[PDB]
């Protein structure tokens, strides 16, 4: 019981969800979808046979940490000593960015 | 209504033999298989 | 501290007592369970299920024995049994200390629907989540009894409770009768909860309890793998 | 293992009896390096795209 | 909407709101830091002045639990006096009841079951204070304790509560504290109080130090006054 | 971890000729850890790779004891099932694993070794349960060309010769060998 | 019926699990198993493909508080 | 599917569920910390991560192991205060027992008496009903080990394997897949297979000093607790 | 105690492999006044496992009637109904193979009245499929089409019949053939037996091949 001009968006799903795994077989074509939250998407989707595959990119670990922090504060013209221990163990939960 | 649909659906036992009139055994079977198979949902 | 003192349980427009329905609703979504009485005793059959191969199938029990020739089985929630257990058996000791003699079926049984009903009107508490089923053997003749939420109870012949219990009475009133042994029954009340089990049907996945004219008892894990041989 | 190895060197799969996957996604919290993933394979691979 | 009108009701993601609002509340007092020593523990406490009428002492934040106990305050008064009192109740009483002084690790414990006791129900609310513990006994040692509205009860080194909290404790991370006498150690405490809240967000403050240990001979009591002024003095160097 | 490593093998390599087997327990796993660690491209595979093979010059060369001769433990179970094929966490395979015991260094020694029945065939099905994987079949089948020549030369026992060759070769698939040699 | 399953499979193992598994994800579970039996380097399946391919693809965990019933 | 004040209060809704309790097994995976217990043939171990996130705190004190009896050992998960108040009630229940009846108290009543307080609290509408897990083991004559597991709905039940924390579903996964094997446990295989199971869950490689591990066996069944270098020996035994 | 039934249990395997019929209806007289010793269900599952093996083995006509009659009879006097239901299915069964007209008939007719008031509808249907083979033995083809007609009716409501399913559509094809109205009936029903009966129990499978390799010769299709 949607409304209008939202019906078309779910026009292009469908002719999407036909496109790939249709009744005509695809070959040597692969796609490569993202998105940070994959509650919304319609279950038809999500079925195996078009997306078969579901990759999860967690939050860095200490070792992943102390890797992006070797990474990007390379360049900068520093000075004295570093020590990365403390850096790992206050930043918890944080992201590359 | 369900006896309508008896009653259509045992013709559909004298075509699955290639037939060309239809017997009281097809009407039983018929009977048999509507009732019980209206028992799930 | 203190209470509410308010009572929760209020009548609607139409007549009716919403939370007894909630609560049946609730009890209707439990384990299956059966109770059959034929000339002899009485049978009270349930299914238990762990969730996985970690936990210990001999650490709790489905089926209680309240005194010796009592026994009480339920279907609902988990943690409301054993509080009301508790009390029954408080219940019976008092009687026995009272009159110096073993208690009667039905009297325990009004006393635990007593409870049941003023547990439903007092000021903010909600209504209990169970449903009972109690045998007994007292002078002579069996008694088999069910309990509601509500506080109502009725006797019974042969009853199933729990998730999908319509189809369970269904089957029930095609086979039962008035004149079987214990262990016809007991053979029916298994077929008859197999009709919801799951795949396989392992001694660990079935509790049964008996109770004759010696004294209700819990079958031992060999007797019901025995008895679940040269079935189905 | 999705997009490379098959394009290449596909009697592989044919040979075992099976055929390869055709899409995947990748899903997480905001900020953990999907489209960085997505821009270097399309940055490291002589292909359409 | 409605799901932190009562601190008898879980949110959906499962937390109380209600403690957190307190927290919050805490989080707006002034300053209070402890730090144990070798033998004993030292307080320092900055306290505002709003007007010149006020006279000089006044809404001390300092109390004495016991006779070898301390007490540091953060977050509203009238919650602190009742706590303060509360404690020296059950002090009283443990020490009429058995015969020897109370230990830190049980008045502590006391005391947080008495403040988690008010985060249970819907007919009260839960405290809006933050305090500190502080002690010295010859065949215990120092102790320090660091209790919070939630009723969470830590043994720390060095700790700080109120606004500048983490600007404070940044600065006791440089300090070394496991070896040092709590003598000079003032000095340290002061230096750390006045290189904290900028003058922007007030005009003017004042000290409050405290002292027990081995110097003290167990009691708790507060720093001699010449100690203090050569305190300040060694602190007010910060402008170089 | 190359050379040095190595090194202490060839050093050792007089202890182990002139010692007994038994001595085998403290030079199976120096390697073998180094074949742990393969934190560099080629050194891992060289240790890897001379240790398994030359395992090969205790079996055989020191016949007694060793499966040449009296084959009650050393290649035809100890260093087989044991030695790296089974397990070993993960072997390398490549360099080590087919250069080793798999290839020449055992095949060849089939060839000139028992030249008798009995135990040719308990050599020839141990060495034939370790091939059974992929990305070899160029050692197993001929070896079961052997088996069979071997079984129709004497027994001839036309119908079990012919039936155990016929499932083994699918050839068309193998799409290694060299093409007049599959034909 | 068309890949390997050389002789040490068990299928009767997976079909008695539970959790109604619809008609287009079992191609998966025997595609994924392939697959992994091609990383190894290796051109026949086991049974230990099958156990971590089904571990693999199924991912339901739990959503039934056992105080229920 | 709400209907009323079934959101914010112990009610039934329309469907026959009440989320109040629903709530308590989320806001139990607010600490972000996971431990273990396993059963063997004569002895039983709970092994459980401690973090201390910075170096002014105390590390002597942020066990989350206690002592309820010399021969009942026991484990929380959740919340602190409520695992606090509830370690404090079960000393008190234990006491209670042995005092009255005379024989030390076994540990699976005790866990039917918490499991009995604790189902009151989803009976009346006026308190929140303690979201925190609980965890015991012991030894028992003609029964050997016994481990079992509590929680706030007011259940309880015994068990083999255990694990909960924030990494339940993997580690009881793990758990199963190793118990299946039907391999007898002996002292060091049952340690190593405890510690095996969360370095496998958590993918760390932990030193030994962020682990806890307590033990239980039939040579002197008084509960104890490792120290670091035995910690750091089975660690060092069990990397080849 | 328990170690006396297994031996019982062992004893009469070890006489069922050997290739023996007068040990086993030996044993079986003998071990009367011990079954009165145990509980009833054991004692129940024991003269089942006995009876059943010794049925099943092969055919010495000599000593099956008289046993399973004495078996009904304990049965009844243990008043055990559902055992003596399978047992006198087993012994109409018995009687077709013995080549009997009437004996086979009656009770057939007896126990069909006590099985359609009770929830077992398998064992009727099997009862039907009986009384069907043996009208036709004996050259009465209509009485047979209609026990026939009432099975197949009859076994519609059950959820599956997983082998009972071929044995009825091999019977349906077999009265088919022999009122010769159309051969192509006759073999798609033999077919179906034949693909609903494989793999699962090799003895009845080459002829129902056979009969289907006959009907096609008779299409002048060889
Ligand atoms: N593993 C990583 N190594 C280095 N940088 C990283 C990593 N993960 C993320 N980043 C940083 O993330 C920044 C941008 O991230 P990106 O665009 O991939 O976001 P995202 O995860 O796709 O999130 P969203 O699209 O939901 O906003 C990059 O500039 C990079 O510095
Ligand atoms: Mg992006």
């Amino acid at each position: 019981e949607g409304t209008s001009a939202d019906r078309e968006i779910q026009r292009t799903l469908m002719e999407l969800l036909n496109q790939m795994d249709g009744f005509d077989t695809l070959h040597r074509v692969k796609m490569i979808m993202a998105t940070n939250r994959p509650d919304t998407l319609d279950p038809a989707l999500l079925r195996p046979g078009r997306l078969d595959r579901k990759i999860h990119i967690d939050l860095p670990n200490e070792q992943a940490r102390l890797d992006i922090l070797k990474i990007h504060a390379g360049p900068i013209t520093k000075h004295g000593e570093i020590d990365y221990e403390a850096i790992v163990k206050l930043s918890d939960g944080f992201n590359g960015a | 209504a369900e006896v309508k649909g008896v009653c259509t659906e045992a013709g559909m036992y004298a075509l699955r033999e290639r037939r060309v009139h239809v017997t009281q055994e097809d009407f039983e079977m018929a009977v048999a298989k509507v009732m019980q198979k209206d028992s799930e949902k | 501290e203190r209470g509410y003192s308010f009572s929760l349980t209020t009548f609607s427009p139409s007549g009716k007592l919403v939370q007894i329905e909630y609560a049946l609703a609730a009890v209707a979504g439990g384990a299956p369970s059966v109770g059959i009485k034929a000339a002899n005793g009485v049978v009270l059959a349930t299914e238990k299920k762990q969730k996985s191969i970690l936990y210990d199938e001999r650490s709790v029990h489905k089926v209680e024995p309240i005194t010796k020739h009592i026994g009480l089985v339920y279907s609902g929630m988990g943690p409301d049994y054993r509080v009301l257990v508790h009390r029954a058996r408080k219940l019976a000791q008092q009687y026995y200390l009272v009159y110096q003699e073993p208690i009667p079926t039905a009297q325990l049984v009004q006393r635990v629907a007593s409870v049941m009903q003023e547990y439903t009107q007092s000021g903010g508490v909600r209504p209990f989540g169970v449903s009972l089923l109690i045998c007994g053997w007292n002078e002579g003749r069996p008694y088999l009894f069910q309990s509601d939420p509500s506080g109502a109870y009725f006797a019974w012949k042969a009853t199933a409770m729990g998730k999908n219990y319509v189809n369970g009475k269904t089957f029930l009133e095609k086979r039962y009768n008035e004149d079987l042994e214990l262990e016809d029954a007991i053979h029916t009340a298994i077929l008859t909860l197999k009709e919801s089990f799951e795949g396989q049907m392992t001694e660990d996945n079935i509790e049964v309890g008996i109770c004759n004219e010696a004294g209700f008892r819990r079958l031992t894990p060999t007797e019901v793998k025995d008895y679940l041989a040269a079935i189905a | 293992e999705v997009i490379e190895l098959p394009l290449t060197n596909p009697e592989l799969f044919q040979r075992v009896g099976i055929i390869p996957p055709k899409g995947c996604l990748l899903y997480g919290p905001p900020g953990t390096g999907k489209t960085l993933l997505a821009r270097a394979v399309a940055s490291q691979l002589d292909c359409n795209f | 909407t409605g799901y932190d009108l009562s601190a008898s009701t879980f949110s959906p993601d499962g937390r109380v709101f209600q403690v957190e609002y307190a927290m919050k509340a805490v989080e707006n007092s002034s300053t209070a830091i402890g730090i144990r020593c070798k033998d004993g523990v030292v307080f320092g406490v900055e306290k505002l002045v709003l007007s010149k009428l006020y006279e000089e002492g006044s809404n001390k934040r300092l109390f004495n639990v016991d006779r070898h106990v301390g007490m540091a305050v953060a977050g509203l008064l009238a919650d602190a006096r009742s706590l303060a009192d509360i404690a020296r109740e059950e002090a009283s009483n443990f020490r009429s009841n058995f015969g020897y002084n109370i230990p830190l690790k049980h008045l502590a414990d006391r005391v947080a079951m008495y403040v988690h006791a008010y985060t249970l129900y819907s007919a009260v609310r839960p405290f809006g204070c933050s305090f500190m513990l502080g002690s010295y006994s010859v065949n215990d040692g120092a102790q320090l304790y660091m209790i919070d509205p939630s009723g969470v009860s830590y043994g720390y080194w060095g700790c700080a509560i109120g606004k500048a909290r983490q600007a404070a404790k940044t600065e006791i991370e440089k300090l070394q504290m496991k070896e040092m006498t709590c003598r000079d150690i003032v000095k340290e405490v002061a230096k750390i109080i006045y290189i904290v809240h900028d003058e922007v967000k007030d005009k003017a403050f004042e000290l409050e130090l405290s002292w027990v240990g081995e110097l003290t001979n167990g009691r708790h009591e507060i720093v001699p006054k010449d100690i203090r002024e050569e305190a300040e003095k060694y602190a007010k160097e910060s402008l170089k | 971890m190359a050379d040095g490593g190595s090194e202490r093998a060839d050093g050792r390599i007089v202890k182990m000729e002139v010692d007994y087997s038994a001595t085998v327990d403290q030079r199976l796993p120096e390697c073998a850890k180094l074949a742990k660690e393969g934190r560099l491209q080629e050194v891992i595979e060289t240790l890897l790779s001379l240790e398994k093979q030359t395992r090969t010059a205790s079996d055989m060369v020191s016949t007694s004891r060793i499966l040449v001769a009296v084959v009650k433990m050393c290649y035809e179970a100890k260093e087989w099932d044991l030695l790296n094929e089974n397990i070993m966490l993960l072997s390398k395979r490549r360099s080590q694993l087919k250069q080793a015991v798999a290839k020449m260094v055992q095949q060849c020694c089939t060839y000139v070794e028992e030249i008798t029945d009995l135990p040719i065939k308990l050599r020839l099905i141990d060495t034939l349960r370790m091939v059974t994987e992929g990305k070899i079949y160029v050692e197993i089948e001929r070896a079961r060309l052997t088996k069979t020549l071997a079984t129709i030369k004497e027994q001839n026992g036309d119908v079990k010769e012919a039936a155990s060759i016929l499932q083994e070769l699918q050839v068309e698939t193998y799409g290694s060998m060299e093409k007049k040699e599959r034909v | 019926s068309k890949m390997n399953l050389s002789e040490e499979v068990d299928l009767e193992d997976y079909v008695a699990r539970p959790d109604k598994i619809s008609g287009a994800d079992i191609n998966s579970i025997c595609q994924e198993s392939g697959m992994l039996a091609v990383r190894e380097n290796r051109y026949i399946v086991l049974a230990k493909d099958f156990e971590k391919a089904y571990k693999t693809v199924i991912k339901k965990d739990e959503q039934e508080h056992e105080f229920y019933k | 599917s709400s209907a009323g004040f079934d959101r914010h209060i112990t009610i039934f809704s329309p469907e026959g569920r009440l989320y109040q309790v629903e709530y308590a097994f989320k806001a139990i995976n607010q600490g972000g910390l996971t431990s273990v217990a396993v059963r063997g043939k004569d002895c039983a171990v709970i092994v459980t991560q401690k973090k201390v996130p910075d170096k002014l705190l105390d590390s002597s004190t942020v066990t989350h192991l206690f002592k309820i009896t010399e021969n009942i050992g026991c484990v929380m998960t959740g919340m602190t205060a409520d695992s606090r108040s509830q370690v404090q009630r079960a000393r008190y229940e234990a006491a209670n027992w042995k005092y009255k009846y005379g024989y030390e108290i076994p540990v699976d009543m005790l866990c039917k008496r918490i499991a009995d307080i604790s189902q009151v609290y989803t009976q009346n509408a006026e308190m929140r009903p303690l979201g925190c897990c609980m965890i015991l083991i012991g030894i028992d004559e003609e029964q050997g080990p016994q481990v079992y597991k509590c929680d706030p709905a007011g259940y309880y039940c015994g068990f083999k394997a255990t694990a909960a924390g924030v990494k339940q579903t993997e580690s009881t996964s793990f758990l199963e897949k190793k118990v299946k094997k039907k391999f007898d446990w002996t002292f060091e295989q049952t340690v190593e297979t405890a510690i095996t199971c969360l370095s496998t869950v958590l993918s760390i490689d932990f030193k030994p000093s962020e682990i806890e591990v307590g033990v239980v066996t039939v040579e002197n069944p008084k509960f104890r607790i490792l120290t670091e270098a035995e910690i750091d020996a089975h660690l060092v035994a069990l990397a080849e | 105690v328990q170690v006396k039934e297994q031996s019982i249990l062992e004893l009469g395997s070890l006489l069922a492999k050997t290739g023996q019929a007068a040990e086993l209806g030996g044993l079986l007289k003998y071990v009367r006044p011990f079954l009165n010793s145990i509980s009833k269900a054991k004692a129940a599952r024991l003269v089942r496992s006995l009876l059943d093996l010794f049925l099943d083995m092969e055919a010495a006509t000599g000593q099956e009637v008289e046993l399973c009659l004495e078996c009904i009879e304990w049965a009844k006097s243990e008043k055990r109904t559902f055992l003596r239901q399978a047992l006198e299915a087993r012994l109409v069964s018995l009687y077709f193979d013995t080549k009997r007209y009437q004996e086979a008939l009656h009770l057939g007719s007896q126990l069909l009245r006590e099985l359609k008031k009770m929830d077992d509808k398998a064992l009727l249907v099997e009862v039907q499929l009986l009384e069907s083979k043996t009208y036709h033995a004996l050259s009465n083809l209509p009485k047979a089409r209609a026990a026939l007609t009432s099975a197949r009716t009859t076994a519609n409501a059950i959820y599956c019949p997983p082998k009972l399913q071929a044995t009825l559509d091999m019977q349906s094809g077999i009265i088919h053939a022999a009122e010769e109205k159309d051969w192509k009936t006759a073999y798609s029903y033999f077919y179906e037996a034949f693909e609903g009966y494989d793999s699962i129990d090799s003895p009845k499978a080459i002829t129902s091949l056979k009969y289907m390799l006959l009907c096609k010769i008779m299409l002048n299709t060889p």
